[PDB]
DNA sequence: TTAGCTCGAATCGAGCTAT
DNA sequence: ATAGCTCGATTCGAGCTAA
């Protein structure tokens, strides 16, 4: 009857490095290989009541009394020099190839239809529309996530390191390159054939992706945050706490994976906000809802056990979203 | 001696004994299906009452937290300020109506999630009353965190029947719910032979594989699922 | 009371170690209570930390000891806003001064 | 049904950097580019006891024995240098636009509700009125919070930067504009039109601000406190540190924020007091106590809220309050 | 209450039909 | 959707043991 299996596992493709922040000046960025890091410093913030009361706190005089005991806690504060007013940040990203062979599978027969099934696609169509979003994704900052929101002028150059030198180099205007439309371009088209010939295995591709932002002397700049554990004292709190490796603030990997996957526009809601990450139930953080219910059939697990198991192929375009969501990775399969 | 069965869980002895001090000893193994949860080394001089009381805690300890891990997800009907509670129902899914919410003073009454990002609609009493009908969880609707969603499914062409171990997790006297063989088959209209022969062990010649009527049944005289 | 009591014994049974534990080097010792929780350390220090000890004569641990203790109480706003955390906080005055009336004569 | 979201949060607009302090001469504003850093140093104080006593303190043997121990302390301290009388302090500030647009939200139609009416406020009333008390609070010092309390002279420069140059300059006495009054002038209107094409997203708006403060020779300045764990001894107690990032002593970034915020004029309270920090609550430190309390309803949630919700339009004061609220930034929005 | 086991009888699924 | 069939496999009840 060729059920599916129970053990799904993926592993990933397209894994980035962590983005290291370093800083200095706008017209002196191409000598910027040793440019100073930006380093993750602490600051004291004292804050009033801005939050909403619950009908019992909003009595003037425990108002005011929480007025007199302001919250003091120091907060992980990362920010330009006052000389510098343009950010750097620098990760490598690996391509691997075999996106659809999984890490893990408990039937032979399930693995051997998903096989013939990913086959089926890529001889259809290959990583082509897939690779040249994610080079559209490269090519335009996203993963400069909100270094990016007031920066005046944004640059990308993406590099291919093949035996530890640069093969091939590219230029982008990370501006020009919107956050909302897959366009075509002929450097586009290139940085999309180099992915895709790692996303088909056919070679090894290692891409040196290193962005400059424009922002301000001694402008905030924002890497990942941390968990604090909550266990200090109320005025050494610590209430916000910055990723940094070795003394100099990065943002997290899977940030950067997460940006790089924002090619969804599949979904059946509108395009109004735009593409969003390849997850399933395509989940969005900030709006705190789920595009692609599973109530609505086009999830990635509907849509895939219609695809292998009863041979029922969606559309083209939700056949690239459920190969972006292979080459994304996950435990699926019932615990 | 022999493999003692509560329910789920398995003590079987070790096939080779040993000597502690001056006493012959056996390491008892605890087993839930295939994990292994806890080994003791116990003297052969116990029985198997005795055997069974070494492991009884752990035991309890595995009931209370999947009934804290599975417990259904509460929701709330509060007044228009959002403060006092005035009911809690616990529910085996939520509305699909509920977005977030902090309650206005526009309407009286509001149903809200217990979860701290809290959602919600506002709702009247005789909509909180068609709702709290039509979703509320039964008293042991946390046994169903322990079984897979394929024997749990109202589809039909998606539904597998249960095996003995998955059977034993609601139908003997170490089981969950504590009732007999002989109870759960009167509760199905069923004779207590045919029942015993749906529980059967794998080291049997007649065993028979339980239907969908007659396992959602089960279930829902049980009060694990769809009992409201 | 019974948690002032065990604070007590509990100094009683620290007087119990090394004389001068309290000047190991270290960034965080709690000097500020380390004049209470060793109080031989002024048998060794003559004019390095007797006097100190002497003069200041520190009650400010009662006062840390009571901040514990309002973290260590439960953070209910029906209780701050009533009555109720007005009598709790007299109780807790009345057994943190009995408590500082205690640690004032420790030098005799 | 269209009830409010339970997160809100809102990202700030107008972002201001830390404020440096260097000091040196006046009418050398014009080379003040190479002006040495004011310092934080570091110089011991003892006093005697001064507070009031509880009327158990006042025994005059206790009194006198507490004075034959005076408490010693090392405190943090930024002064001028000795041949140097003007203060110069320096930060940039960054205005984005798209201020009625939550960083996160849970319901779409609450989302859609509210941008609808920030969309309806600004075509009928622009960022222009906010624009302008900005414009005013970054003319007048009030970033210097007491170092312009007794300055003979101060004087502040606006600078607007495009690709490192200014585009336009603005050059203004801050003793002349006062911190009561929102006056109309032509160069005030000018970088209040700047203001409003950056708060409406029309253009990207950099701008420096660097202020004059002639003190006086040797004088102390006051730039921002941090906090102090209170790990050390109670000879060196170290009672009082103070802001600094590379040895130079420098103002808080929300400080300056909170500075540039001063345009509340609209509280029910009188106004005699002048403008306040746009907040909810509207809560000020200084007094310690709420204008705008929810019992009058007239904090920002009521009126957001009746706006939003009930569509019932405040006044075009308390709707100027509430869009500075939203430009502010919060994470508004309870469970 | 657990844990099974025959033995004939009734039921079950999946093939076909007919109307 | 109604209405009904055959045929081999599975279930079912009421005896029974076994503990």
């Amino acid at each position: 009857i060729l059920s599916t299996a129970s053990v799904l596992a993926f592993e990933r493709k397209l894994d980035p490095s962590d983005a290291l922040m370093s800083a200095g000046a706008w017209a002196q960025r191409d000598a910027s290989q040793e440019w100073p890091a930006v380093t993750v410093r602490e600051k004291s913030v004292r804050g009033t009541i801005s939050n909403r009361l619950k009908t019992k706190d909003r009595d003037p005089a425990k108002l005011d009394a929480s007025i007199q005991s302001p919250n003091l806690q120091t907060v992980d504060v990362a920010n330009l020099p006052s000389d510098a007013d343009t950010l750097k940040v620098r990760f490598t990203l690996r391509v691997l190839g075999g996106a659809g062979t999984p890490s893990a599978c408990n039937d032979a027969a399930y693995r051997d239809k998903l096989l013939q099934t990913v086959a089926t696609y890529v001889n259809d169509q290959g990583f082509a529309e897939l690779a040249r979003r994610y080079a559209h994704n490269l090519a335009n900052a996203r993963f400069l996530w909100r270094n990016r929101v007031g920066a005046e002028a944004v640059e990308v150059r993406i590099n291919h390191i093949r035996q530890g030198e640069v093969a091939r180099a590219w230029r982008f205007d990370a501006l020009a390159i919107g956050l909302r439309d897959f366009k075509a371009d002929a450097e586009l088209d290139a940085l999309a054939e180099l992915i895709a010939s790692g996303l088909s295995g056919s070679g090894h591709v290692l891409l040196e992706v290193v962005a400059f932002a424009r922002i301000g002397d001694g402008q905030e700049v924002f890497p990942s945050q941390e968990l604090i554990l909550d266990k200090g004292d109320k005025k050494g709190q610590k209430s916000k706490t910055l990723y940094s490796v070795r003394d100099a603030a990065a943002i997290h990997s899977q940030k950067i994976g997460n940006a790089l996957r924002t090619i969804d526009t599949w979904y059946p809601d509108e395009d109004g906000l735009g593409p969003i990450a390849v997850e399933p139930y395509g989940s969005v953080t900030s709006q705190g809802k789920a595009y692609r219910q599973p109530k609505q059939k086009l999830d990635f697990y509907t849509l895939l056990d219609n695809w292998v198991l009863r041979d029922e192929a969606p559309a083209v375009e939700q056949q690239h979203y459920v190969i972006a969501n292979l080459i994304r990775g996950g435990v699926f399969g019932e615990a | 001696m022999n493999a003692i069965h509560i329910g789920p869980f398995s003590i079987t002895p070790a096939a080779r004994g040993l000597h502690y001090g001056g006493l012959p000893h056996h390491q008892w193994t605890l087993y839930y299906g295939p994990r292994e949860m806890a080994i003791k080394t116990l003297p052969d001089s116990y029985t198997s009452s005795e055997v069974r009381d070494e492991f009884s805690d752990i035991i309890a300890e595995f009931v209370i937290d999947a009934r804290h891990r599975y417990a259904p997800d509460v929701l709330e009907l509060v007044n228009s300020d959002g403060d006092a509670v005035l009911a809690r129902v616990a529910v085996s899914r939520l509305p699909e109506a509920l977005s977030g919410c902090i309650p206005d003073d526009r309407f009286p009454y509001w149903l809200l999630t217990a979860s701290r990002p809290r959602l919600g609609l506002p709702v009247t009493l005789n909509e909180y009353t068609a709702l709290a009908v039509e979703l509320s969880a039964p008293p042991l609707a946390w046994i169903t965190g322990l079984l897979p969603g394929e024997v749990l499914t109202h589809d039909a062409e998606e539904w597998r029947p249960p095996t003995s171990w998955e059977l034993r997790h609601v139908v003997g006297e170490g089981s969950f719910t504590g009732v007999s063989g002989a109870a759960a088959a009167a509760l199905l209209g069923m004779s207590a032979t045919n029942f015993r022969k749906y529980t059967a062990g794998d080291s049997a010649a007649n065993r028979q594989k339980i239907s969908f009527a007659a396992w959602h049944y089960l279930l829902d005289r049980l009060g694990v699922k769809r009992a409201s | 009371a019974q948690i002032c009591d065990e604070a007590l014994q509990y100094a009683a049974r620290l007087r119990e170690l090394e004389p001068g534990w309290s000047a190991t080097p270290g960034c965080q010792l709690h000097d500020a209570e380390q004049l209470w929780l060793d109080p031989l350390r002024a048998q060794t220090d003559e004019t390095f930390l007797q006097r100190r000890l002497r003069g200041d004569w520190p009650a400010e641990v009662g006062n840390r000891f009571a901040n514990w203790l309002n973290r260590a109480v439960s953070s209910d706003s029906q209780i701050l806003g009533s009555p109720e955390a007005a009598q709790w906080s007299q109780e807790l005055s009345k057994e943190l001064t009995m408590f500082k009336e205690i640690l004032e004569d420790e030098r005799d």
